[PDB]
């Protein structure tokens, strides 16, 4: 009944994560489309010096398009991590228990 | 000699003064201090003066952490679980019982729902409405005492705010009530509610109808309709709870909804059953 | 050292895009 | 009114197209659990920087003395009113070789497998002031003894209190499935190692061109 106890500790906070599956991915896709169209926009400078007016600031605003993706994944790591602390230690609270 | 003890006198927040009205179980030594400051969004607790700009800077999560469920251009609808978020909600109900005298915070506060009404910002979401309704099935009682900060009143927040709280209640779809015993500034707002809602719900006859034809979209019972029928002074309609009509109505302010009846929140939202019913035996 | 430093842009498309295809590699172990 | 309220507000958040659901219990609503008064930096102004060359910064305070602050809770239920029942820094070493003082050790363990310790706890919750934050064992062997011996007499004189006022108040089929489904947050972390590699080949390109130009 200790596993039922910890199951009603855990379902309400594993449950808001497929809602975050709805959340965090569409900006990854939209920022990736902006990255590939922007790369097509700043290829021509390296081409014409290969055959600088825009390239460096465009790589910087590529980084502005991607650091928020990275911090979204890092907050994803954080909210994976604290519940995974209590999750694995509660798997351990089952294993050390006489139940499991 | 307990529920009529005021201890705070002053709060200044931003440009806005807050006067306390009722007794809440705060420590009386912080009532002894004069400054009562707080975070605008996350409500962090302190007792000092060398922390303001630094908690302001380190709080870049400038919202309420509730699960946002419906944000238009005007409203933004959260819910908070207090089993999920505790101590913020400890103080959140402490403020409500600082403005209401029928609640005491020692027994449990975890389960019951914390619905919320903010304006969105570009810094975050400024709290402009809230209430602490139940998780499920108290006494009927499909809403609870709805309280918010008093300086954002009288301009188009609070009245239609409690009416769409009621709308969510019959859009979580069950017959209930507010609190029974006492009300100081809202009972008149409760009959303003039930008159405005009843006239908008049953100017739509086209036949003869029982009162249960419309009571399903009320979250107030069929039997309440005669006392709401005699709040507005006389609308005896060959009385009987099994059938009613309406007269060619006098129409004081039926088609006078050009003020404070201007926006609609759509029923576009899910259901919020308890995943664990939480029969706490301890 | 300088020319390779300018053309690592020209040379790490393979790494950046097999990062792009690591999700194609992992979709079925997400089906576990 | 306030004159600090207008200088309070700066920056912005992700103004959603439709919905960013918020969910944060009070341990992740503000940041650090506590703040600083006049005396913890009066010590810095008058008894630290009179002739010193090495920097004693504010992020070193609110982590290093926070280690003792959180450590006397997990280690000491002995006296909640004690001026002097805490013992020294060197006997707090087992609670200071590790500092799970709101989760630094698994913060290291996550970006072990994300192998991006250069992202030393990057977040939007707490601000950009994060590249100043360096790990705490070198903070021990630079400042831990002196921040302890300034932080020790304070809890001698706040004598078991702190700076804040007081606040009064079927086994089967249920482990293998949660293993084989939080393997999906494990491989969500593998996607996180993946995107750490994305941003680090990105800044490979950045800092490669920056060590050109």
């Amino acid at each position: 009944m200790d596993p039922s106890l910890v199951l009603e500790q855990t379902i309400q906070d594993v449950s808001n994560l497929p809602s975050e599956f709805r959340y965090l991915l569409e900006e990854i896709g939209s920022n990736d489309l902006k990255l590939i169209e922007e790369k097509k926009k700043y290829e021509q400078k390296e081409s014409q010096i290969h055959k600088d007016k825009e390239i460096k600031e465009s790589l910087l605003k590529c980084q502005s398009l991607q650091r928020e993706k990275c911090v979204l994944a890092n907050t994803a790591l954080f909210l994976i991590a604290r519940h995974l602390n209590k999750l694995e230690k509660n798997i351990a609270l089952l294993e050390e228990d006489g139940v499991l | 000699e307990v529920a009529r003890v005021r201890n705070l006198n002053r709060i200044i927040m931003g440009k806005y003064e807050i006067e306390p009205w009722y007794f809440s179980p705060y420590p009386i030594e912080l009532t002894d201090e004069d400054f009562i400051y707080i975070d605008d969004f996350t409500l962090q607790y302190f007792g000092s003066k060398k922390q303001y700009e630094r908690y302001r800077k380190k709080c870049t999560l400038r919202h309420p952490p509730g699960n946002e469920i419906y944000r238009d251009d005007y409203v933004s609808f959260f819910e908070i679980d207090g089993r999920k978020q505790r101590t913020w909600c400890r103080n959140l109900c402490l403020l409500s019982k600082l403005f209401l005298d029928h609640k005491t915070l020692y027994y449990d506060v975890d389960p019951f729902l914390f619905y919320c009404m903010t304006r969105r910002d570009e810094l975050g979401h400024h709290l402009v409405g809230y209430f602490s309704k139940e998780k499920e099935s108290a006494d009927g009682y499909n809403v609870a005492c709805i309280l918010t900060l008093p300086q954002y009143q009288r301009m188009g927040y609070g009245k239609l705010l409690i009416e769409f709280s009621y709308e969510l209640s019959k859009k979580e779809n069950k017959v209930g009530s507010p609190e029974k015993p006492l009300s100081d500034l809202g009972l008149l707002s409760y009959r303003a509610y039930w008159s405005d809602t009843l006239i908008t719900l049953l100017v739509e006859h086209q036949k003869e109808i029982t009162i249960d034809e419309i009571s399903s979209m009320t979250s107030m019972t069929t039997t309440d309709i005669l006392h709401t029928a005699k709040t507005l002074n006389i609308l005896r309609y060959y009385k009987g709870q099994h059938i009613i009509f309406l007269n060619e109505d006098i129409l004081d302010r039926y088609n006078r909804l050009k003020a404070k009846k201007r926006r609609t929140i759509d029923p576009n939202r899910l259901i919020w059953k308890p995943p664990v019913f939480t029969a706490s035996q301890l | 050292e300088l020319k390779k430093s300018l053309q690592d842009r020209r040379e790490q498309e393979d790494t950046f895009d097999n990062l792009q295809q690591e999700i194609y590699d992992k979709e079925t172990e997400y089906f576990s | 009114t306030w004159n600090e309220y207008d200088k309070f507000y700066t920056g912005s958040f992700q103004e959603t197209t439709s919905y960013i659901k918020f969910s944060a219990t009070v341990e992740d609503c503000c940041g650090t659990n506590y703040n600083m008064d006049e005396r913890d930096e009066t010590f810095l102004n008058e008894q630290v920087n009179k002739g010193s060359s090495d920097i004693l910064t504010e992020d070193e305070f609110e982590i290093l003395c926070s280690s003792f602050e959180h450590a006397i809770h997990e280690r000491q239920p002995f006296l909640s009113m004690d001026p002097e029942s805490i013992l020294s820094f060197e006997e707090l070493k087992p609670t200071l070789i590790k500092s799970d003082m709101a989760d630094f050790n698994l913060r290291n363990q996550l970006n072990h497998e994300i192998n991006s310790h250069k992202t030393h706890f990057i977040t939007q919750f707490d601000p950009v002031s994060q590249m100043n934050t360096r790990p705490l064992i070198q903070l021990i062997e630079k400042f831990g003894s002196k921040i302890y011996d300034y932080w020790r007499e304070r809890k001698i004189e706040v004598n078991g209190y702190e700076i804040f006022p007081q606040l009064k108040f079927i086994d089967i089929l249920n482990s293998q499935r949660l293993r084989a489904l939080h393997q999906e947050l494990k491989n969500a972390k593998d996607l996180a190692l993946l995107v750490a590699k994305r941003e680090n080949v990105s800044l490979n390109w950045i800092n490669d061109e920056l060590k050109i130009f």
